[PDB]
């Protein structure tokens, strides 16, 4: 049995930490909605 | 408690209690990834949440109400994931996504890896709005983890 906790707004941060790259993938989403690379 | 924001999705059926997963209230209505609820009803303080919509391949669920977060990412510019870890304080991480390519059109996607339970955290843009929420991806050759931006349809 799950519950919900509040843990903050939803807001715009204006000095994030900004990090991660940002790939081009080629994928595809099968019906249980899992993504799969195409290679 | 109904107030919009970000919340935690936690269970005590396992050891200790054990968040499983994030999710968004908005507009009266509580959206988050299908994999962290399975569709089932949610405890809100004594309050219940019945599921509503939901759909395994897009991985989205909403309680209360149909789903509401219909912003998109724009494709040019930088997002921000407010991520909520197990056990730890919501942080905003800003990065450029980059791109699912599918044969049914193209999504945004962020290369960040958080814990499991890290499922439902929101996406945001620049005005705040939420384009959708992290945690169904894949994993690179690298090794490393790309979450799409799942948004639903209002
Ligand atoms: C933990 C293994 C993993 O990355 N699974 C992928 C799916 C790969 C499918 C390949 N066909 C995934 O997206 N999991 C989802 C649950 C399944 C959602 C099903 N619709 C998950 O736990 N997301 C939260 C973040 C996990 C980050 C894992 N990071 C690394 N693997 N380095």
């Amino acid at each position: 049995d799950m519950y919900i906790e509040r843990a903050g707004d939803i807001t715009w941060e204006k000095d994030a930490e900004v990090t991660g790259n940002s790939p081009r993938l080629d994928v595809a989403l099968d019906e249980s909605g899992d993504f799969s690379l195409v290679e | 408690e109904t107030t919009d924001g970000v919340y935690r999705v936690m269970t005590r059926r396992l050891l200790g209690s054990t968040q499983v997963g994030v999710g968004v209230m908005q507009e009266g209505v509580f959206h988050t990834m299908w994999h962290v609820t399975k569709g089932a009803a949610l405890r809100s303080g004594e309050g219940r949440l019945d599921p509503y919509w939901g759909d395994v391949k897009q991985d989205l669920v909403s309680y209360c109400g149909p789903w509401k977060l219909d912003a998109a990412w724009d494709g040019l510019s930088e997002v921000q994931l407010l991520a909520v870890p197990p056990g730890e304080r919501a942080k905003n991480i800003q990065t450029l996504p980059g791109i699912f390519k599918t044969k049914d059109g193209d999504i945004g996607a962020v290369a960040l890896d958080y814990p499991a339970g890290t499922s439902g955290s929101p996406i945001l843009d620049k005005c705040g709005r939420v384009i959708g929420l992290y945690g169904n991806g894949v994993v690179i050759k690298n090794g490393s983890y790309v979450s799409a931006i799942t948004q639903g349809k209002r």
